[PDB]
């Protein structure tokens, strides 16, 4: 969804790979206060217990149990913290049974998305380009950078399959709140695969540097119902 | 030793836990001050 | 081991030719972890008394102050060195005043 | 005279020259970075009026000028050029007429880079400058060609420094300094000389592919005849990886020796500590993909780059405990090197900590190309390479200048550069996880509330840094008189608990390296009859 | 060959390693006035780029 | 800090004026947008920062 | 007299101890105060859906 | 009344340009060699006209007419 | 020897060099070079004569920092053992360089070649170029690279042994053999079907020999100053440096060789 001022925390997910993208991230902070917590806390000590010891213990250089442990001390939460990351990884490319290809091709400082797929009547592709809604023309309570003229529809509970490209330049696909994030080499086809679970409005950004108008490069996106969906298309 | 050890611990842990809510809370601070 | 600490620098305390080896093996003798056996204690004052230096001589109990970590151990070594220490003539710090 | 700066065969001259233009590129650099965060302090474009461009531009040349023109020339050739000779016990370097042409076609970069800006197209495309934009198409002056030749300039001004450092060390020691037996500051530059060395030829092959294809015709990285924009990721973070740790590890040596002096107390494990000094230089050759996570490779080379990033903390972890652990006893002096060395510690955990959660390719995802990774990247860089060139600095300026500081004037600029740079660099992870992504000049509104908060943070450590200008000049002009009055603190080891003041005046230097025995400033012939160890 | 009689010209000249052989000048007069022209020529033309006209 | 702050003033005095969508009530309208699209189910959608 | 040793072992120990303990409390908050916060009431409107 | 092109062996990871171009291929070389029967030719129809930005058909579709093709259709 | 004689002398081995200045004029070379070249490539002077002049300058004072080297060398004998070591040092981590510079170059050979890109044809080479023969010309340019290092060898051991004529013929032998290299490496350029512009198969095939081209021309310089200082007595029969390191300089390039001849002629057609 929308960035919120003052906010310090993932969007709202709207996928199940987003889940465990906030899952992970975590379950590896859990870990990471630890260490935190370990470091800071002998840091803080040491400086005021040993600022004020004159004496100082100049024959304490081996230490040969405490360095055994202190060396496998981080291999095993490098251990625990690497299961859940391999799992995760493994069930993103899940594309055995999708139900709607998608196609993303940016011209540089803009997108085109076309449907390849010929559910609809027409038995044509649906093209249309999304440009960013100049100052100048910036109706009365629209989002500043971020709203579109045109935006792409999605259902919802619909296995969806991603495939982007560019055509001038590099440029990549990014939605924040569902977790995809894919280059968009010139001549390359990459895919990718998420399940949206709700209804609203996604609106992400052009990640890659890509020239002048990386900036005005907004990604509108909405999830509506399967119905919904259906006489959309057909109108197009 | 937990006599000794009892007058100079505990009273760091309390001073442990100001500065370091002072490093990493410092922004809590500007957001309720005027988030505006 | 401890023993074998204590005897090894009770004789290399009766080895200090001058001001700057007494300076240097005390110096030693307490950046160990272990706090001095009291009998250790007592040949570093000899050693003061040799090379002819009050400073240093009042400086092992501050060092053994610091050092002994208890408040009673500090008067547990202070009890049986009493005769050492008024035979010798060194006054305790709190005592000196300075 | 002439003969004497414009014909440098003396080492001390030419780490002078590295040092003198490191602080007018530091200058120059740092401006950028106040013009960028002026005009990132409110949304809309407020003082550059719509130019997209020259900001982009603005934002290269700071990063070229921080990275290949201050850290680079400061730490290895500035600190490397004088304290490797005289640590070791060498009168000089092992090639000593090439030691000058390795600082004389820096300046000619400079001019290069200045005249690459001046042009009317200008340099728009990054410091990673990636083909398809920098084309002949989309970048159709001839800016970044003059860019590319200042990166030629620049490899090969370390090219030939690396081989210079690594001939001598290995033949260039003293009477008793057997291998085994080193300073930790040399085997840092020799293990950076080592890598500079293996990584910089693939930079060099892709940079003259890139200028090949846009002059010559050649499909190098053209779509339009088989070419792949992505071969040249591969070429150029081949060298860029392993290069996060040529500007990091002469910064280990730093802090290795800070935290042992005003600590009266010597290293834990020096063996263990160059091991994995020597294991990160080695393993960082295994992981440079990591940056291209997202670029399409396969699910099963992700699992491997996942892998071998996360053995980085293994000996990474070693050095964080070990620093740590030749602390715990010993008597500590709270000087300025000290307080630098102290800020690095937690600093760089907090940095190493952020990058070891971007090591994992599943949640990278969610965190690259975003300001998550520049407020990583900058606790490494702005607190962890910075702080141990501060450090540095007032560590051995005394012993190579012969001039005083005056201490209490240096605390209020490192307090005023701790408390400033940590109000710019910890509120971007709040920006990155809400997905703001990076190289933009203008945001959404809501994006406007912790980059107030930073922009008013920029102005701290620009006043920090005009404060160290003044330092400086209060240390060359009547720097002799801080040491006669009570402005500066004069020994850097205060005398034992046991040792009488008049004692501590026959020894006054109880180091473990030759540099802080030598005349204050040290002679232009330093070693006539060679120095004995062990 | 000649190289014990340029050992004894080499060592005790105190002139500059470049100008001891008396053949040197031959070489350097000739070589400071095109390098002159190499290394100012190109910076005259800075300005004229600056401004955007091709010549 | 002080003279850090109060420079920092000066500076922003010689600035060019603010995007018209900072108003407090072009902000109030934007979230009406997003409370009928139902933005964020857990979390807010305020929008409002003047 | 008693052999006073080892001051700096125990000293050691708990130092470590207590850095894994004060760590502790600051995992565990974020675990079970902050992060169990945030899956409940996202599995609120998931449950009224 | 959704559906799409199911996952495939041989093409089972994220860069997807040679299972495009194959469909392609393999449609040409369906029909006008040995193209006796309609129906098995859709298979690639329907997987290149998906999958398949619209602007590299008609650069293939000139290349092809032109004699420059760099597939073998025949 | 006197306690006094010896303290007329340095007390290191290592060789201390006055100031010289060659290390700016070949930096102000290089950014004439580096200024000009960006400036014709786009017009802004018009013809290619600053070019050219730039490239003499840079070469001129290239010679004139080696001609100062031999001097120091033969004439004032700076150079001892220990000085002898570090300059072999020295040598053997620039190859290494040299070395590392070529494995960029494999790299992109075999990102395109393993898997052949689309825009080319489904094949490697790509639809329509006619490859270079590996039998028919390449092959006699292998036999001739191997017969160099069988000739320079006994040129080496020949001089060791301390005879001139047979040390002075292996290196006329050396130079002409490493010059009809070059001259048949011209012949087969020139007569080639596809030129540099031909896709990414003419980028990457040119660049790797054609950085190897530019490299035996530097080697038949470095053997032609050694006709020279042989001929004239300056190489003894014990200390030879500037061959020594001319030596490697031509074994390490014919294993270079064999690797651009088995997968950029065999294994690429
Ligand atoms: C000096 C510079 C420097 C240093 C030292 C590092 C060190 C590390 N960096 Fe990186 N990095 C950069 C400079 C640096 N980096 C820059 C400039 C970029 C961006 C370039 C660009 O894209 O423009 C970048 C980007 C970058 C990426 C790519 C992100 C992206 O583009 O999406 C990744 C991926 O994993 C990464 C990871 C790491 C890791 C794992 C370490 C490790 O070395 C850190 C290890 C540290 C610790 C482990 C903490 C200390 C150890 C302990 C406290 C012991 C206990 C530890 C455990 C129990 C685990 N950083
Ligand atoms: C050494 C490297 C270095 C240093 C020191 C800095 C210092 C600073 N940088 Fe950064 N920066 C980069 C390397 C560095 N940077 C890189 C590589 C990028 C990526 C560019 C890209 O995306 O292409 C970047 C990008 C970058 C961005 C993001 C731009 C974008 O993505 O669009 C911003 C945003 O505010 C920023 C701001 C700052 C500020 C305010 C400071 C400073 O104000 C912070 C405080 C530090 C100082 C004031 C320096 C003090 C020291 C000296 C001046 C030297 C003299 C001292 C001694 C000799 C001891 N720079
Ligand atoms: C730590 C050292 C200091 C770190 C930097 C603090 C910066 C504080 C800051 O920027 O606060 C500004 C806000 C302004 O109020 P606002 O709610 O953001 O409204 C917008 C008004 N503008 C920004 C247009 C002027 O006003 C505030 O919210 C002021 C809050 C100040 C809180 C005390 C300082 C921070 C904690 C110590
Ligand atoms: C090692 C780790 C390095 C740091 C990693 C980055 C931090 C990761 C997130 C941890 C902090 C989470 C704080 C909890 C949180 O988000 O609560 C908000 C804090 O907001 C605030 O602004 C309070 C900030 C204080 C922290 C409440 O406020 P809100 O964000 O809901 O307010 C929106 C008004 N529009
Ligand atoms: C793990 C995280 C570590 C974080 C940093 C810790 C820094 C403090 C290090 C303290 C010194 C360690 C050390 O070698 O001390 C040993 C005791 O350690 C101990 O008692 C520690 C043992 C391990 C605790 C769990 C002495 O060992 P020693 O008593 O054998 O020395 C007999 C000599 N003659
Ligand atoms: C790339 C340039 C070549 C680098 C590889 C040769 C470096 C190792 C041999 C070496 O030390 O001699 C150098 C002479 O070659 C040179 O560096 C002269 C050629 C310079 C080419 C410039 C383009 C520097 O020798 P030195 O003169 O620095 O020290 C002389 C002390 N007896
Ligand atoms: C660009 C890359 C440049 C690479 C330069 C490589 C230089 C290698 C040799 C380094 C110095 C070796 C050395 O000291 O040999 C001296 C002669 O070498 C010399 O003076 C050799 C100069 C000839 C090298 C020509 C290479 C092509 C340059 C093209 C332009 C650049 C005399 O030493 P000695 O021991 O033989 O003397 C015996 C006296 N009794
Ligand atoms: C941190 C929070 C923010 C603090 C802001 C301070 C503003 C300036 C005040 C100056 C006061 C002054 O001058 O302090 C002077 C004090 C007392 O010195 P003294 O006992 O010699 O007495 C002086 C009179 N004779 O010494 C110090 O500072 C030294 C202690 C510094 C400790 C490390 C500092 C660097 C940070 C490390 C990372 C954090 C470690 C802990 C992590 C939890
Ligand atoms: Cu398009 Cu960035
Ligand atoms: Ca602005
Ligand atoms: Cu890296
Ligand atoms: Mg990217």
């Amino acid at each position: 969804d929308v960035p919120t001022p003052y906010a310090c925390y993932f969007q709202d997910s709207a996928t199940p790979n987003q889940e465990g993208i906030l899952e992970l991230h975590d379950n590896i902070m859990f870990y990471l206060l630890v260490i935190l917590g370990l470091v800071s806390w002998m840091l803080y000590t040491i400086v005021m217990t040993y600022s004020k010891n004159p004496i100082a213990y100049k024959y304490i250089k081996h230490g040969q149990t405490i360095e055994v442990i202190w060396t496998i001390f981080p291999a095993v939460i490098l251990l625990i913290i690497a299961f859940p990351s391999f799992i995760l990884l493994y069930l993103c490319d899940e594309v055995i049974s999708p139900a709607m290809t998608i196609k993303a091709i940016g011209y540089q400082w803009y997108w085109k998305y076309e449907y390849s797929d010929f559910i609809n009547d027409s038995g044509e592709t649906v093209e249309f380009e999304s440009y960013v809604i100049p100052d100048e023309l910036l109706e009365e309570g629209q989002l500043r950078l971020l709203d579109t003229d045109t935006s792409m529809v999605v259902p919802v509970d619909t296995h969806i399959r991603f495939v982007v490209t560019a055509a001038d330049v590099i440029h990549d696909f990014a939605i924040p709140s569902l977790g995809i994030k894919v280059d968009a080499t010139p001549g390359r086809l990459n895919q990718v695969s998420a399940l949206i679970q709700r209804e609203g409005v996604f609106y992400g950004a052009c990640s890659e540097l890509c020239g002048t108008g990386h900036a005005n490069m907004p990604i509108k996106i909405e999830a509506v119902s399967l119905p919904k969906f259906l006489e959309w298309l057909n109108e197009q | 030793w937990v006599i000794t050890e009892g007058r100079r611990l505990i009273p760091e842990i309390f001073q442990w836990s100001a500065v370091l809510s002072v490093c990493l809370g410092w922004p809590g601070a500007v957001y309720f001050f005027s988030k505006a | 081991t401890f023993e074998e600490f204590t005897a090894r620098y009770e004789k290399e305390f009766d080895e200090a030719y001058d001001l700057f080896e007494v300076q240097r093996v005390l110096n030693n003798c307490f950046s160990y972890d272990l706090v001095p056996a009291p009998a250790v204690i007592e040949k570093a004052l000899r050693a003061a008394r040799r090379v002819n230096d009050l400073p240093t001589a009042i400086r092992v109990f501050e060092a053994l102050k610091y050092k002994v970590e208890n408040e009673d151990q500090y008067k547990a070594y202070l009890d049986e060195l009493k005769d050492v220490r008024q035979e010798l003539g060194v006054p305790l710090k709190e005592e000196l005043f300075p | 005279m002439v003969q004497r700066w414009l014909y440098s065969t003396n080492a001390k001259d030419i780490a002078v020259l590295y040092f003198m233009l490191a602080i007018f590129s530091g200058m120059a650099g740092t401006a950028m970075s106040l013009i960028i965060r002026l005009e990132l302090a409110a949304p809309g474009s407020q003082y550059l009026h719509g130019n997209s461009q020259l900001f982009n531009v603005l934002v290269v040349g700071h990063a070229v000028l921080m990275i290949f023109f201050l850290v680079m020339p400061a730490l290895i050739g500035g600190f490397g050029n004088y304290l490797l000779p005289l640590m070791i016990g060498a009168t000089d370097t092992a090639f000593p007429r090439i030691n000058n042409i390795a600082f004389w076609v820096l300046p000619m970069g400079l001019v290069c880079l200045v005249t690459s800006t001046l042009v009317e197209s200008g340099a728009g495309t990054g410091w990673t400058v990636y083909p398809p934009l920098s084309s002949i198409q989309a970048h159709s002056g001839p800016s970044v060609d003059l860019a590319i030749f200042a990166l030629h300039l620049t490899s090969i001004s370390s090219l030939l420094g690396a081989i210079n450092f690594i001939v001598t060390t290995l033949n260039m020691r003293t009477n008793g300094m057997t291998m085994h037996k080193l300073p930790l500051f040399v085997w840092s530059i020799f293990i950076t000389a080592f890598l500079l060395l293996l990584s910089l030829p693939v930079l060099s092959a892709g940079i003259t592919m890139l200028l090949l294809d846009r002059n010559f015709n050649t499909s190098f990285f053209e779509v339009s005849g088989g070419g792949d924009p992505i071969l040249y990721e591969h070429l150029f973070w081949f060298f860029g990886h392993p290069e996060v740790y040529i500007l990091i590890i002469p910064g280990f040596g730093i802090i290795s020796h800070v935290v042992s002096t005003y600590s009266k107390k010597p290293v834990f494990g020096e063996i263990s500590m160059v091991y994995a000094m020597a294991s990160i230089g080695l393993l960082g050759f295994l992981v440079w993909s990591h940056h291209m996570y997202i670029v399409g490779l396969d699910a099963d080379t992700r699992a491997y780059f996942t892998s071998a990033t996360m053995i980085i903390a293994i000996p990474t972890g070693i050095k964080i405990f070990s620093w740590l652990a030749t602390i715990h006893g010993g008597s500590i002096r709270l000087a300025t090197p000290m307080l630098y060395a102290i800020a690095f510690l937690f600093l760089f955990t907090m940095g190493g900590l952020t990058g070891v959660a971007l090591a994992n390719a599943s949640l990278d995802v969610a965190f690259h190309d975003t300001y998550y990774v520049v407020g990583h990247f900058h606790y490494v860089l702005s607190m962890g390479a910075i702080f141990s060139l501060f450090a540095g600095y007032y560590y051995w300026s005394p012993q190579i200048l012969g001039l005083n500081y005056n201490e209490k004037l240096a605390q209020i600029q490192f307090w005023l550069i701790f408390i400033g740079a940590n109000v710019i660099f910890f509120p971007m992870h709040f920006l990155g996880i809400n997905g703001m992504p990076r190289r933009i000049p203008d945001y959404p509104d809501a994006f406007a509330g912790w980059n107030y908060v930073a922009s008013i943070g920029s102005f701290i450590a620009t006043l920090s840094l005009f404060l160290f200008i003044y330092i400086l000049y209060d240390q060359l002009v009547n720097g002799l008189n801080n040491k006669v009055n009570n402005k500066s603190v004069i020994y850097n080891k205060a005398p034992d608990f046991v040792e009488s003041n008049t004692i501590f005046n026959l020894n006054t230097v109880k180091s473990s390296s030759i540099e802080f025995l030598l005349t204050s400033p040290p002679a232009v012939h330093s070693f006539n009859t060679p120095a004995v160890q062990s | 060959n000649k190289v014990i009689q340029l050992q004894k010209i080499f060592q005790s000249s105190t002139k500059p390693l470049w100008w001891r052989h008396p053949r040197s000048a031959l070489y350097l007069y000739p070589f400071y006035a095109i390098f002159a022209v190499a290394v100012v020529t190109p910076l005259l033309y800075i300005p004229n780029a600056i401004r955007g006209i091709k010549a | 800090l002080l003279f850090s702050v109060g420079l920092f003033a000066v500076v922003r005095m010689a600035g060019g004026q603010d995007a018209k969508t900072m108003n407090k009530e072009w902000q109030l309208k934007s979230d009406e947008y997003l409370k009928s699209k139902n933005a964020n189910p857990w979390g807010g959608y305020s929008q409002v920062q003047s | 007299i008693a052999p006073i040793t080892g001051t700096i072992k125990r000293r050691v120990i708990m130092d470590i101890v207590l850095g894994f303990s004060l760590g502790g409390v600051m995992a565990s908050y974020w675990w079970w105060g902050f992060h169990m916060d945030k899956i409940n009431k996202r599995e609120k409107f998931y449950a009224e859906l | 009344p959704l559906h799409t092109v199911g996952f495939d062996a041989r093409f089972p990871q994220q860069n997807q340009t040679k299972h495009c171009w194959q469909s392609y291929v393999d449609y040409h070389k369906c029909v006008n060699m040995k193209g006796e029967d309609f129906a098995p030719c859709k298979v690639f129809w329907k997987t290149y006209n998906a999958l398949c930005p619209l602007d590299w058909i008609e650069k293939w579709d000139d290349q092809r007419e032109k004699g420059i093709f760099a597939g073998d259709i025949n | 020897m006197t306690h006094l004689e010896r303290s007329r002398h340095q007390q290191h081995p290592f060789h201390m060099v006055m100031p010289s200045p060659w290390p700016i004029v070949v930096s102000f070379a290089l950014l004439s070079l580096a200024l000009s070249t960006a400036l014709t490539m786009h017009g802004y002077i018009g013809n290619m004569n600053m070019v050219y002049l730039a490239l003499f300058v840079l070469l001129t004072s290239s010679i004139l920092w080696f001609r100062d080297i031999v001097a120091e060398a033969t004439y004032l004998g700076d150079h001892t053992m220990a000085v002898r070591k570090g300059i072999n040092l020295g040598f053997l981590m620039f190859v290494l360089s040299e070395v590392l510079i070529f494995a960029g170059l494999f790299w992109a050979y075999f990102h395109s070649a393993m898997s052949p890109d689309v825009t080319l044809g489904a094949c490697w080479p790509p639809v329509g170029i006619e490859a270079v023969q590996p039998t028919e010309l390449p092959l006699l340019n292998t036999i001739i690279l191997l017969s160099s290092g069988a000739t320079v060898t006994y040129s080496h051991h020949a001089l060791i042994a301390g005879n001139r004529n047979k040390a002075l013929s292996g290196l006329l032998i050396t130079f002409w053999l490493i010059v009809i290299f070059v001259t048949c490496q011209y012949i087969e350029y020139t007569n080639a079907a596809f030129t540099i512009s031909d896709g990414v198969y003419g980028s990457v095939f040119y660049a790797g020999t054609g950085l190897h081209f530019l490299h035996m021309v530097m080697l038949a310089a470095m053997l032609g100053v050694n006709y020279w200082r042989m001929r004239n007595y300056h190489l003894t029969a014990g200390h030879h440096v500037g061959y020594e390191t001319t030596i490697i300089y031509t074994h390490v390039l014919d294993v270079i060789w064999l690797f651009l001849y088995v997968v950029f002629y065999w294994w690429g057609v």
